[PDB]
RNA sequence: GGUUGCGGCCAUAUCUACCAGAAAGCACCGUUUCCCGUCCGAUCAACUGUAGUUAAGCUGGUAAGAGCCUGACCGAGUAGUGUAGUGGGUGACCAUACGCGAAACUCAGGUGCUGCAAUCU
RNA sequence: GAGAACAGAAAUCUCCAGUAGAACAAAAGGGUAAAAGCCCCCUUGAUUUUGAUUUUCAGUGUGAAUACAAACCAUGAAAGU
RNA sequence: AAGCUCGUAUCAGUUUUAUGAGGUAAAGCGAAUGAUUAGAGGUUCCGGGGUCGAAAUGACCUUGACCUAUUCUCAAACUUUAAAUAUGUAAGAAGUCCUUGUUACUUAAUUGAACGUGGACAUUUGAAUGAAGAGCUUUUAGUGGGCCAUUUUUGGUAAGC
């Protein structure tokens, strides 16, 4: 870089790197420890997070717990799976971030054995509720909102996850504050409009004003709309029957694979460059001070 | 007002530094050790005797300088100013205190008096870099010097080439082949560690394997 | 290779400096205001001068930043002004650019004498695309050399469209 | 006059291992102790609030008790001619589990198994520790190697 | 083997300079009706996965590279030290006897390993 | 460090480098970097009850401190604190 | 002093083995902080001086400061490393393994946690050496000016200080 900035041996011998997983700012480990410890006296107990996170328009959910060798991922649901309950696309958005909890919620649940018992609210009003202790009988399976480096802000969607993971009978304990639908000027829950996000109905209304107000746009994005035949109103119970789908069956469809893990191994390693031997870099060494070295 | 030399003679106290917590110290009576022909190169001045101590005891600042001058004196007026370089190896860096005189020995923590160097047993005091040729006036030099300090000190003739690491035929084979390479009063050496890049730039006379 | 890496103007901040609070300053801030859309921001002293006549902490200089099109108008706008000629400083070595213009009528802007005539302090940050890499919060990296912005790649940008100048040497 | 206080004389004992400053790596929390636990004591000056008085540093105890976020150790601490017991309350970010046992732990499950796998055998045991023996009588060969003979140097200079 | 999400150890993972990266992923990337945040939709929030890109990130390789890690009868049984004497010396100090024993230095080798779940010629 | 009208060594604006060389009332020493430092938002846990424990020690007292129990609260989406 | 409860028992100003803790000695300074001798090579639109000059964000000497690779020397209140001596804990019947009870604590959960009922293995039963035994209670004297030697070590020129 720039001479007279860059750095001496002094400086890069006492540096003291940070961690891996903060010096490639994955992790907020101030956060971490707070989640993960237990209490001392729960002894093994672990502590179960739901970690809700957001690629580039693909949506992970893992409930996990953590292992002094790593951590343990109990059951995982990811949002690009909601092809099987009948959603194709727009699955980054707030209905789809609340749908694959949904499924997390449910597919746990399931291979836990509290399937029956705690079905969580079927109708989904969206009214505000954490799911109940039921009466002599298992408490819910807790989990913890594993919100990573995600900023919290009211509405944002990963509280939507969390709303679908709590619909679907985890007990998952939290505010309401965060969800779309909070007035700022007094502490209340407009749920006619929280129901609206739940459904996408925040999506489909801007599929209907830009409807009569643009068709350039309307094409560009919301293209995929077309070319299924799927306007606006449907987009309702498109996400009403993927709950029903869901509930059917959460039991988590792994891929048919295609090409053994040997096969991907083969061709990936044609493409990966190997290291050198000493006695190689030596040889590139005497060839250089050969040519470089006694005048041409 | 100088207490006789006798009274400091020995290490008895832990290094008293001029500090944060001194600060009251006053100033050095030897501040120059460098003297005769120091920006000389490295190659010009092959014989190095040293003054060496076989003592472990404590040189004043005091009498320091005033064997600096008596042995820098005795060369220049007879071998020339420039026929040697004379290179104090000594500083004085710990403080002498004093309890100046009402009660007596109540609170006797004194407050600095002079300064002086803590020298180990054949710990090197004066080295001198010349040619051959002029030893016997060096020697005569330092041996003079002897008598400004106290407590028995040996002069002795170094296997190395003036102020450098190497005895005289290693450095002979390290200078004739390429590895030596001039600078200041002092000489740099070819490493065959590091980048390859500029290790060539600097020592061109290397990467033959000949003159 | 250069596909994705064009240059794109980060954004355009403004500032002027005045040697007081009150109502000069006040006034250098409707200049902002109305030429940049978005009200503007207030700066304080960093500490006391006495020479320079300020307390810490005073309120000394407004200013404001503009991204995109807005930009590119008060840059040529003001770029006017400069009547398209620089200097080979400048350009910073690490690839921004920025000038200065006395009497903000100069560009557009009709005058009013309640409003009074100030002078402005016009730099212009530049970053090609992916620079959000550098400020986004996860995964916070740093731009790879063959990327970062250029005091070369800046001035032959700028000798190119605007079609200015550079001169000295 | 003289200073006394509580942490007084520990400079370099609650000093942070060079370049190992900054957060305490996460698995010091999952560490489980149990009562009955040997734990050693090391005082980490990061987490200044359940800290061990710097009597304790580089002591080992027995844990009598566990809670939310720490341990109770008791540890034999000898005032005049005998000892008295004190119980300390420690973050656990102070307290590492102990090794002194592990040797015990590793003889018990072995001296188990060669007994079993003896007498089921027929007996001929000895599993109790002996200490170095002198070693026995040797033939060294002087196939390619015959004496060296040295003798001590004058003496040198070199400097 | 690659990649991703969450990790453990926390430089053999960092730093500097260049070169290479298939598929998938990640990313950069497009929009501002909506919830939300800004002096500024850069950050932050929502919408799109459509309209673009391997340039950056990211992964890897290169360097008599800086650093860092490991080793060795390299230094050195040296410095220091527990023990002993009606040992040496005016002293300062030192030698010896029975033990323990570094650091620098020098030289050689090395440049992340790895847990859970998903995915991929 | 390199840049921007008056603007100068010192005013405000921007980018780069930055293992902490800063700051955390005060002495010094620890400690601390998506913090323990800076800016903002919400608050009164600086509260109630009565025991145990650590330093000083006689294992008295006082001072100060620690980890729980039982309340009532704060704050945060939350784990938590 | 009086004893008292027991007795191969349990005990130790000791070693060995296993596992901790420490920042003194040495060492280090071309590692941080702080000091210190010497040059060499660079960088200024820019600390000052001087020739050219109308000046210059001018060129040329120049002396400083800095930067770079070196060099001589140091630290009770400096330090990456880091001893020797000294120091914590462990070396079994109050042990280890199986089965599966109690609860109001804790768990998503008969999950765990704690305390147990029932079952398996004897003295080479788990290192050395020693043991005119070990454990325990009550009451009371005198003392509460100390001084000396080797080693460590502070103040003082020193002192039979
Ligand atoms: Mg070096
Ligand atoms: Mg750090
Ligand atoms: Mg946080
Ligand atoms: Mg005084
Ligand atoms: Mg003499
Ligand atoms: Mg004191
Ligand atoms: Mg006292
Ligand atoms: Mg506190
Ligand atoms: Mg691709
Ligand atoms: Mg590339
Ligand atoms: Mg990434
Ligand atoms: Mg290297
Ligand atoms: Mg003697
Ligand atoms: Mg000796
Ligand atoms: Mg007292
Ligand atoms: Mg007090
Ligand atoms: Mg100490
Ligand atoms: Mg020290
Ligand atoms: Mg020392
Ligand atoms: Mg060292
Ligand atoms: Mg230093
Ligand atoms: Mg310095
Ligand atoms: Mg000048
Ligand atoms: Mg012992
Ligand atoms: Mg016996
Ligand atoms: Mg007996
Ligand atoms: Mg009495
Ligand atoms: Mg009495
Ligand atoms: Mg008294």
């Amino acid at each position: 870089a720039f001479q007279k900035d860059a750095k001496s041996s002094a400086y890069s011998s006492r540096f003291q790197t940070p961690f891996r997983r903060r010096r490639e700012g994955k992790t907020d480990y101030y956060q971490r420890k707070r989640l993960v410890t237990q209490h001392k006296a729960k002894y093994n107990t672990p502590k179960y997070r739901l970690v809700v996170r957001f690629t580039n328009k693909d949506i992970i959910c893992q409930i996990i717990s953590s292992t002094i060798t790593g951590d343990v991922v109990l059951a995982a649901a990811y949002s690009h799976e909601l092809p099987r309950y009948g959603i194709t696309h727009g699955l980054t958005n707030w209905a789809a971030a609340y749908a694959t909890g949904l499924l997390i919620a449910r597919r746990t649940l399931q291979k836990l054995g509290l399937d029956e018992t705690y079905k969580g609210v079927e109708e989904v009003e969206g009214e505000y509720e954490l799911t109940e202790a039921v009466e002599d009988g298992p408490r819910p399976f807790k989990v913890f909102l594993d919100i990573g480096l995600q900023r919290t802000t009211t509405g944002a969607r990963v509280f939507g996850a969390l709303k679908g993971a709590s619909d679907g009978g985890l007990y998952v304990p939290h505010s309401e504050n965060r969800f779309p639908g909070w007035d700022f000027e007094t502490e209340e829950i407009d749920p006619e409009l929280l129901r609206s996000y739940i459904f996408g109905g925040h999506v489909s209304q801007y599929m209907e004003e830009l409807a009569d107000d643009d068709e350039e746009r309307f094409s560009e994005l919301f293209k995929g709309y077309l070319a299924d035949d799927i306007d606006a109103d449907s987009l309702e119970d498109i996400y009403t029957s993927a709950h029903e789908a869901i509930r059917a069956d959460p039991a988590f469809k792994p891929t048919e694979k295609k090409f053994t893990k040997e096969q991907y191994a083969a061709e990936s390693k044609k493409y990966r460059q190997t290291k050198l031997s000493k006695e190689e870099r030596a040889a590139r060494v005497a060839a250089k001070i050969a040519a470089l070295a006694g005048q041409q | 007002a100088r207490r006789p030399a006798r009274c400091y003679r020995y290490q008895k106290n832990k290094p008293y530094p001029k500090s944060r917590y001194n600060r009251a110290v006053p100033d050095s009576k030897i501040r120059i050790y460098d003297l005769g022909k120091k920006k000389a190169t490295v190659d010009e001045f092959p014989l190095c005797v040293h003054l060496v101590s076989n003592e472990l005891e404590q040189l004043s600042s005091e009498a320091l300088e005033a064997a600096r001058i008596c042995a820098n004196k005795y060369m220049t007026t007879v071998s020339g100013r420039d026929a040697f370089h004379l290179r104090v190896r000594v500083h004085p860096f710990h403080v002498l205190r004093i309890n100046k005189m009402q009660q007596g020995m109540r609170g006797a923590w004194g407050k600095p008096h002079g300064l002086a160097a803590r020298v180990d047993i054949g710990q090197i005091i004066f080295s001198v870099r010349t040619k051959d040729s002029n030893k016997d006036v060096v020697v005569e030099g330092l041996r003079r010097a002897r008598y400004k300090f106290p407590g028995q000190q040996k002069i002795i003739l170094s296997k190395k080439w003036g102020f450098t690491n190497l005895d005289r035929p290693e450095y002979l084979k390290k200078r004739e082949a390429g590895e030596v390479k001039d600078d200041g009063a002092f000489v740099k050496f070819l490493s065959k560690k590091g980048s390859l890049e500029n290790n060539i730039r600097e020592f061109p006379e290397y990467f033959a394997a000949q003159a | 290779q250069n596909p994705m890496r064009d240059l794109k103007i980060e954004k355009l901040v403004l500032n002027i400096s005045v040697g007081e609070s009150g109502d000069r300053l006040t006034r250098a801030s409707k200049v902002l205001e109305q030429l940049s859309g978005q009200t503007p921001v207030q700066s304080k002293a960093r500490y006391t001068v006495r020479t320079f006549g300020i307390r810490r902490n005073e309120k000394i200089a407004v200013h404001v930043t503009v991204r995109g099109p807005k930009a590119e108008e008060i840059l040529e706008r003001g770029l006017k002004v400069k009547e398209y000629q620089l200097r080979d400083r400048n350009f910073s070595a690490t690839g921004n650019f920025g000038f200065g213009i006395d009497e903000h009528i100069d560009l557009g802007i009709k005058y009013d004498p309640s409003i009074g005539i100030f002078g402005m302090d016009f730099y212009v940050v530049m970053n090609r695309p992916g620079a959000r890499v550098t400020r986004r919060k996860r995964c916070k990296g740093t731009v790879g050399n063959s990327h970062k912005t250029t005091k070369e790649d800046t001035v032959s940008w700028f000798k190119q469209k605007y079609d200015a100048d550079v001169l000295d040497k | 006059g003289k200073s006394h206080g509580y942490r007084s004389r520990t400079r370099y004992m609650f000093q942070r291992d060079f370049r190992k400053h900054g957060a305490v790596h996460l698995s010091t929390y999952l560490k489980v102790y149990k009562v009955g636990d040997i734990v050693d004591i090391k005082a980490n000056g990061s987490i200044q609030k359940g800290m061990p008085h710097k009597f304790y540093q580089g002591k080992t105890g027995v844990v009598y008790n566990v809670t939310k976020s720490s341990v109770g150790v008791i540890i034999n601490k000898m005032v005049g001619n005998r000892y008295l017991e004190k119980r300390l309350n420690l973050r656990v970010e102070h307290i590492k589990h102990s090794k002194c046992r592990q040797e015990f732990l590793e003889r018990v499950k072995a001296n188990a198994a060669k007994r079993a796998e003896a007498k089921a055998q027929g007996v001929a045991v000895q599993l109790k520790r002996q200490p170095a023996q002198p070693r026995e009588s040797r033939i060294v060969s002087t196939e390619g190697n015959v004496p060296q003979t040295l003798a001590p140097v004058p003496y040198e200079t070199f400097i």
